[PDB]
DNA sequence: CTGGAGAATCCCGGTGCCGAGGCCGCTCAATTGGTCGTAGACAGCTCTAGCACCGCTTAAACGCACGTACGCGCTGTCCCCCGCGTTTTAACCGCCAAGGGGATTACTCCCTAGTCTCCAGGCACGTGTCAGATATATACATCCTGT
DNA sequence: ACAGGATGTATATATCTGACACGTGCCTGGAGACTAGGGAGTAATCCCCTTGGCGGTTAAAACGCGGGGGACAGCGCGTACGTGCGTTTAAGCGGTGCTAGAGCTGTCTACGACCAATTGAGCGGCCTCGGCACCGGGATTCTCCAG
């Protein structure tokens, strides 16, 4: 499927952002799940926005206010 | 003066959902502050809903999508059903 | 007048115990069977939380041979629906579950599904009674439409099975103005019997043209165990040997007077319709009609008996026998009880209250 | 009155006067308070249903908070609802880890 | 040939300097558009919404993985499990 | 002074058993008591700067509501 | 002498406290820790009672959700007994210095 | 039609603290959101300020009160600072 | 003669004063408050601003990035608390190596 | 355990391209100036009520012995994950359409704001007694150590 | 392993007793009309920009293999902390007192709303040049087997 499309170095140059120096092999997948939770709220809250404003197509400033009401405020497209 | 609450409110649905229980004092303080807090998050939430699209108007439509965004799925599914019975009785 | 003789009703007793001499050994095949059924039933997913509730329940005194066997499932809490205002069918709607309990899985639409718990829990039995070994359990069949699910213990032990879910919940609001042991034990006794989970089972309306509708009734054994318990005004009321009344000795005469009423009058057609949950409830009014204990006494059996007797009369003259916990239920309804077997059951009735009881040797 | 017509028990006109009141925004439509008034009353329909069944559980007919902190923090939806809240007088649940036990 | 952790660290010193997105475009954009789609069906997304929540969503992983690397020196290791991801979910709260 | 010192050890001993704490480093009851410090320090530097802008001389219950309010430790039953 | 061994007494209180819902931390000091810290802040400061009281809701509520979250700690890192790197682990964690 | 930014008002202040130093397009956008994002956070607290107070009107001391909530410590001090000097220089013309 | 230079700004005060109007937040918006909200943000903008260029001089760029903006906001503390929550575009992390890996 | 080899990385220095800096022109929004109501400032006075204070009390903090059990340290064990290659996959970049839908203007008419006026629900103040907390004896549940 | 003697917690029993629940009277906030305007709906339209498709080019993912460093299990042991007993502390509680300040009420006044005219600062479009992006060769930084 396409959540195999975040692909395992993807996951390991993320963590290796983030300062890991050693990953077990079952972080990817764990990953993919925490990946995919995290995207099903900010995507409900922001086609929440989108069927709100009668619209198809969910701008920038959507996914903003999603992130802003979650408490992950996101600068740089909008307010 | 007088203080607003929901006191008598919360014991009216008290007694249509137990009908002979009680409730504290102390209770009815949470009730209060919660029944406010709920109504400070949904209309605050429907008041940045309505400014985002430059309406200047909170209809029953801000409400239902501020429900939408602040109450967790299921409950949230209930609450909007609530809603939108209670906003067709009203109509007739 | 005279009442009929207390040492011959005492003697009537002494043959009530010669009744039930015989628990130990069909007590230990029904046990063998409800351990093997409530361990195999939990290797259901989708019955994870059935059980046992705890009143062998004798509704059959005159005969032991047949067994209603009632147990429990706890449920969610539960919106209910009333059906077609006939104030004791209502419709089961888990109202909010966050934890998707599986019976919820298992139901249809938004009302759950009675027919279809019967027709999956008669299939669990179906797999799981053929396993026993040494024990030879197998399916009989009834008809009629009423929820009981026969079960042959292997020599003469019919168990009629039915499942009764438990809600927690707050009772519903046709069972307000009943439970009138208010002013006749206290409110608080009322109140601390109205804390207790209540119970629902199923039967389709049967007036005329009902049909397996998904209603579902409200049962009330375990109140009435616990009431037939603790009885009396004074507290310890057939505990010491001062206060021993004849509630317990009165319903037993009723009970298995009717009974062996029904067991000699079966060869006509019309009094297999009855039960003795309805005398327990007439009874239960007869103690609100008879509310001391010297008004109970040994003294008094024959005169108890005599009113029990006169209240069964006047719920089948009057055609009003409301259930104890719901005063908008009468029992008698004439549709779902035919009245020319009320005719027939009030003449023998009165046959034998008018000659001094021949039945009693 | 607007609640009676509605069928509702919380005062659709005191939410109105609240919506109004708070300048949330300039107009306030009229489903408005009607529909919030409904959401309130399911809410709290909902949390003293549990609360009352958690009553019945310790056999108090008089609902204490902790009752309420019970109702909240087992049903785990109304918990990420109240994630925040701290209800005073509540304790916690009942919660030992199965590590600790023997 | 390294030593098994020079170019590691030499990784964690390169991704750091780095700011541009480290989840590859166009696989996140099929992945956004099949979590929208079970939501609501036949959604359009701005070429920026998507830039800008894959933004929101690699910097939420690394605060997770700087969490989590925060847990698996605390177990005294160096290698972070998923007892660690659920370690660090469980004390924020998020579940 | 010294009344940081007031937090007793079997106050903090109850605190953890209600908490699901089954044993207590002997370190554990001076870092919960800056902690406390720590967080009383915020939550009494909110609600003292709620009761200085209503010139007012009492901290009140509803103050300290509002403190917690902000801080997002949202409290019931003072309202 | 009948001395338990040394994890009943804990789980007995454990089962008591988590039982119970008043306030465990006494009072009269919590008080005087109020009045210290708001003297602080600003000099001769009345308190409401009722806010003393809301401050030690909060501060009780704090800690038993910050002893969860330090116990979650102690046990992941294969122990059974907090520490004061635990409850440092949780707070940089939760966001409270990082 | 007309998308009212604080980009004039930035590039003003930052020509002002660095007047050899550029600014990008990118970050010009983040310090619109981030001045959007504060006035909000100030705004919205001298609205609750003024609704618990059961004032109808944000003043200079609600603003003030506000930033001594939302901002950490020498921030508040250093702000209270520039927004006293500001009104007063106001005041004065 | 316009407002902000009457109080020596550089922000916009009239436009500070009309979005504190229509934004919902008070029935009246007093005249000092924009003043007063129009410095704070000009010392607010000017201390990041401040920060970044700084960063600026230190990667011998004269032009402000994102990345900028990351490393100003979170090297300094009082900065960093105002901002725990917020994620900015472009920014990346810090360089935060664990000692007890190297 | 110190030196050399090389892979990687930071500046050197030329090229060049395209986004910030910068004018130019239009125009909505800010600034100025009267008028108005009215929220807020100020004062005063009630009156709760928070602060100080005693003093008896009794659970509870505090200290101290102490045995045991958990933490940490160490050691091998072994596999699981890093690293380098060699393959395959597809992301990416550019091109190049086709139309859905955003954005905007343009008319409109219902819907809410606002004022009025009467009521009736909601709140303050009584008060009766009921759930609950008290004790208090008793029984059911759980350990901890000897056979 | 199971019984046995504690040891604690839970269930039932009078006795309070202060707090929920409910009546009674008020009075202001909701409701019922009535109007005016203005937002929001709806129609209809320009054109942006998303979707899609495709070709090419290669950086990157994927798989594989060698091995090595860490996770994990286990032994050990030393001390740190729990449990418990006895010992001081001071929390608590009732109780009376003092006055400080919340809270309210009336009485003005400066202040913002509101409108209205008057004009610039701010933005949209518009070129245009230095800073950043490369792209190869010097110079360094830095890890890694051995005499």
């Amino acid at each position: 499927d396409n959540i195999q499309g975040i692909t395992k170095p993807a996951i390991r140059r993320l963590a290796r952002r983030g300062g890991v120096k050693r990953i077990s092999g079952l972080i990817y997948e764990e990953t993919r799940g925490v990946l995919k939770v995290f995207l099903e709220n900010v995507i409900r809250d922001a086609v929440t926005y989108t069927e709100h404003a009668k619209r198809k197509t969910v701008t920038a400033m959507d996914v903003v206010y999603a992130l802003k009401r979650q408490g992950r405020t996101l600068y740089g497209f909008g307010g | 003066s007088r203080k607003e609450s929901y006191s008598i409110y919360v014991y009216k649905v008290l007694k249509q959902v137990h009908p002979d229980t009680g409730i504290s004092s102390k209770a009815m303080g949470i009730m209060n502050s919660f029944v406010n807090d709920i109504f400070e998050r949904i209309a605050g939430e429907a008041s940045r809903l309505a400014h985002y699209n430059k309406r200047s108007t909170i209809t029953s439509r801000e409400i239902q999508t501020a429900v939408r965004l602040l109450l967790p799925g299921e409950l949230a599914k209930h609450a909007v059903s609530e809603g939108t019975k209670a906003v067709t009785k009203y109509t007739s | 007048d005279a009442a009929p003789g207390a040492s011959k009703l005492r003697a009537v007793l002494e043959k009530l115990k010669l009744s039930r001499d015989d628990i130990s050994t069909a007590a230990g095949m029904v046990k063998g069977v409800v351990d093997h059924l409530l361990l195999r039933l939990k290797c259901d997913s989708a019955f994870r939380g059935v059980g046992l509730l705890n009143t062998y329940e004798h509704v059959k005194i005159s005969a032991p041979n047949e067994f209603d066997v009632m147990f429990k499932l706890e449920v969610p809490r539960i919106q209910l629906e009333e059906y077609s205002n006939t104030r004791a069918y209502y419709f089961v709607k888990f109202k909010r579950n966050p934890k998707e309990n599986p019976l919820s899985q298992f139901l249809e639409g938004e009302i759950l599904s009675a027919s279809k718990m019967l027709s999956k829990f008669r299939k669990i039995i179906k797999e799981e009674i053929n396993d026993i070994k040494d024990t030879d359990v197998i399916m009989k069949r009834k008809r009629g439409g009423s929820p009981a699910v026969t079960l042959l213990i292997s020599e003469k032990i019919s168990v009629d099975i039915t499942l009764a879910l438990e809600s927690k919940s707050s009772w519903p609001a046709s069972t307000q103005e009943g439970l009138r042991i208010q002013n006749w034990l206290s409110a608080k006794v009322r109140k601390q019997l109205r804390l207790k989970p209540f119970y629902l089972v199923p039967k389709h309306a049967k007036e005329g043209n009902g049909f397996q509708e998904e209603t579902w009734r409200l049962s009330f054994s375990h109140i009435e165990k616990e009431i037939l318990n603790n009885h009396g005004k004074s507290k310890t009321c057939c505990e010491n040997k001062e206060e021993k009344c004849c509630r317990k000795d009165c319903l037993k005469l009723m009970k298995y007077l009717l009974e062996q009423l029904k067991e000699r009058f079966k060869d006509k057609k019309h009094l297999d319709k009855f039960s003795s949950y309805h005398v327990k409830t007439a009874f239960f009014h007869v103690c609100t009609q008879n509310p001391q204990d010297s008004q109970w006494d040994r003294k008094d059996l024959g005169l108890c008996f005599d009113n029990c007797v006169t209240y069964f009369l006047q719920c089948l003259r009057t055609e009003k026998l409301e259930n104890y916990f719901i005063p908008e239920f009468n029992l008698f309804s004439s549709n779902l009880i035919d009245k020319r077997s009320k005719e027939f059951l009030t003449k023998q009735i009165e046959y034998e209250r008018n000659n001094e009881f021949p039945v009693f040797d | 009155t607007r609640s009676s017509r509605a069928g509702l028990q919380f005062p659709v006109g005191r939410v109105h006067r609240l919506l109004r009141k708070g300048n949330y925004s300039e107009r306030v439509g009229a489903g408005a308070p009607v529909y919030l008034a409904a959401v309130l009353e399911y809410l709290t329909a909902e949390i003293l249903e549990l609360a009352g069944n958690a009553a019945r559980d310790n056999k108090k007919t008089r609902i204490i908070p902790r009752h309420l902190q019970l109702a909240i923090r087992n049903d785990e939806e109304l918990n990420k609802l109240l994630g925040r809240v701290t209800i005073a007088q509540g304790g916690v649940l009942p919660n030992i880890q199965a590590v600790l036990l023997p | 040939r390294y030593r098994p952790g020079t170019v590691a660290l030499r990784e964690i010193r390169r991704y750091q300097k780095s700011t541009e997105l480290l989840i590859r475009k166009l696989p996140f954009q099929r992945l956004v558009r099949e979590i929208a789609q079970d939501f609501k069906t036949d959604l359009r997304f701005q070429s920026s919404a998507v830039m800008a929540l894959q933004e929101a969503c690699e910097a939420y992983l690394v605060g997770l993985f700087e969490d989590t690397n925060l847990c698996a020196i605390h177990a005294k290791r160096v290698t972070i499990m998923p007892k660690d991801i659920q370690l660090a979910r469980r004390i924020r709260g998020e579940r």
